[PDB]
């Protein structure tokens, strides 16, 4: 609650991750419109209303008085760049739409949702107006999958496996981190495992299924 | 579409039923894996009535454990329940049953307060406690007993653990005016509401729990215990008659012995065979027929389209609400568990 000393440090980091988040999401849908062209308008706007976003953080890092080290963040993304630059090289859009649309924006769902409570004022007033977006740019992977369900299904399953378990990763580099700023690893987990499994279902895949998803790597 | 919203009895429980069904992944997993878990649907149900007509329902596991609240995870606790109501409301059910201590934690812990769930609004007219008919249940299972044994109810003794609850004191307002039981005990933790319900009943002697034992006919045991506690014979009447109505059960052990009957309290039998796998989860002695009366409350109301709040809060139940789901209960085929002999 103090906004004092350590929560500076720890902001340092976490704001880092959120505007880097923001900008591997940029990137993310902009690389999709070229892969799908026939929504390539459609994406270029998702992919706009992120920029957005990271500008809305900066201000956040901003009248806070922190300097975001964008080292740690980019390390922090490493592997699930380096997973989704691999996956586009290779023309896997079913890939791509799962770590973009569903992994990392419920990851931000389950990360702004808990932050908001804890949040000042500021930063608080403004979370609360992204977290709106992200679910419907969740809704823009969902309805894509879910046209083409039956010759995705497989893709999805292996990209789940393959990309999942950085969630865990990341959120354990994260944790104590996080716990500073007001905000519990256990309730992270839960928001984001109830947003990833809302958006499985919206897709088709069926309950144990979606059980069996939504915790490998767990 | 009633929806029936549960949780398992502990941690070992949940860890068997998740490998018994498909769910490996829960059953792997120990008690911070639970307080993380998101509530699932794991059932679908069909259930005809002796009317005739066909309702459709789900079943919402929780994933609520009562060691969460040994261990102080209140916070836990709470979001349990909310994410499990806001589950169901997503999902479009009209009526819910908050089964076990789902209710217990949204009264103890003023989770009306709370009513904003993400992106939900939780509307409480679309969840019932069940308990109304949970303590009519338990009502006709003391009068069935005692006429099955040979005992005048209005001669006898009734101890009521947990007379100040929600069930509790409804089967203390029952046992008094449509039963005339001779003489009621109240027990319970709470002196304050001890003397208020003594007050509103008019008649009743406050004892302890431990010199309540010795001397009831008839124990009804509504505690909201997440344990469970070890009663011995010996410090019985016999015979003694033991409703254990509490999910957990109050009785923490097996009591038997000369002059002693245990009956699962608050549990009915349906006429027709009901197509689900969760009973058999809950260890009912016929899991196709038999279930907890909470959850056969939502059934009753969809069955006669009250889509209401019908069991809400707590010490609001009346004689003429329990009379109401009575009759809808035997009317739509449901009859109270017995003395098994
Ligand atoms: C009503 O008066 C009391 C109701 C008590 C709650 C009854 C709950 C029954 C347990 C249902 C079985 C759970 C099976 C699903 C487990 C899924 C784990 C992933
Ligand atoms: C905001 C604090 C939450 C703590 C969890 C770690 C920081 C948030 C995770 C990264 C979120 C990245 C979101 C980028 C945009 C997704 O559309
Ligand atoms: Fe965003
Ligand atoms: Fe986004």
């Amino acid at each position: 609650d103090f906004q004092s000393e350590s929560y500076k440090d720890a902001y340092s980091r976490i704001n880092a991750i959120v505007i880097e988040g923001e900008q591997e999401a940029f990137d993310n849908y902009n690389r999709l419109a070229e892969m799908l062209p026939d929504q390539r308008d459609e994406l270029h706007k998702l992919a706009k209303m992120e920029q957005r976003h990271m500008k809305g953080f900066m201000a956040c890092g901003k009248n806070l008085s922190v300097t975001p080290d964008m080292g740690f963040a980019q390390k922090f993304f490493e592997r699930l760049h380096e997973n989704f630059k691999a996956a586009a090289a290779e023309g896997k859009v079913v890939t791509c739409l799962l770590i973009q649309s569903l992994i990392i924006e419920c990851f931000a769902i389950a990360a702004y949702n808990i932050y908001i409570p804890v949040a000042d004022a500021f930063a608080r007033k403004i979370t609360e107006g992204v977290v709106r977006d992200e679910y419907l740019h969740r809704n823009f992977g969902e309805e894509w999958l879910k046209a083409n369900f039956d010759a995705s299904k497989a893709e999805l399953e292996e990209a789940n496996r393959q990309n999942l378990p950085l969630v865990w990763l990341m959120l354990n580099e994260v944790a104590d981190d996080a716990r500073e700023l007001g905000m519990e690893r256990e309730s992270l987990v839960e928001d984001f495992m109830i947003a990833y499994g809302e958006a499985l279902e919206n897709i088709g895949f069926t309950t144990r299924e979606i059980m069996r998803m939504s915790a490998y790597g767990l | 579409m009633f929806g029936l919203i549960g949780h398992l009895t502990s941690l070992e429980q949940a860890r068997d039923v998740s490998r018994r069904m498909g769910y490996d992944e829960y059953a792997d997993q120990g008690l911070e894996f639970w307080s993380s878990a998101p509530p699932q649907i794991v059932d679908e149900i069909t259930v005809t009535s002796a009317t005739g007509k066909v309702i459709h329902g789900r079943y919402i596991e929780s994933c609520f454990l009562p060691e969460m609240l040994a261990a102080r995870r209140f916070k836990t606790a709470t979001r349990k329940v909310l994410n499990a109501m806001s589950h169901a409301q997503k999902h479009g059910i009209d009526i819910s049953a908050l089964g076990g201590f789902t209710s217990i934690i949204f009264e103890n812990f003023d989770l009306a307060s709370l009513r904003q769930v993400r992106d939900t609004t939780l509307e409480f007219e679309r969840f019932t406690t069940g308990n109304t008919h949970t303590a009519y249940v338990i009502c006709r299972q003391v009068e069935a007993a005692a006429k099955t044994l040979g005992i005048d109810i209005t001669q006898a003794t009734v101890a009521v653990v947990g007379a100040t609850g929600d069930i509790g004191s409804a089967v203390c307002r029952w046992l008094d005016l449509k039963l005339g039981v001779g003489d009621l005990i109240l027990t319970a933790r709470n002196q304050e509401r001890l003397d208020n319900l003594q007050a509103e009943l008019g008649r009743g002697k406050i004892l302890p729990l431990e010199a309540a034992l010795p001397e009831a006919d008839f124990i009804v045991w509504v505690a909201s215990m997440p344990q469970g506690v070890v009663i011995d014979p010996a410090t019985l009447k016999q015979p003694c008659v033991l409703i254990d109505g509490g999910y957990p059960k109050n009785l923490g052990s097996k009591v038997q012995g000369e002059g002693i009957y245990v009956l699962n309290g608050g549990v009915v039998e349906h006429c027709f065979d009901i197509d689900w796998q969760i009973m058999s989860a809950a260890e009912m002695a016929r899991p196709e027929r038999q279930m907890f009366a909470c959850f056969a409350e939502a059934m009753l109301l969809e069955f006669e389209g009250w889509h209401t709040n019908f069991s809400w809060g707590r010490n609001q139940i009346t004689i003429e609400k329990m009379e109401a789901i009575g009759e809808a209960s035997v009317r739509h085929g449901f009859q109270p568990l017995a003395l098994a002999i």
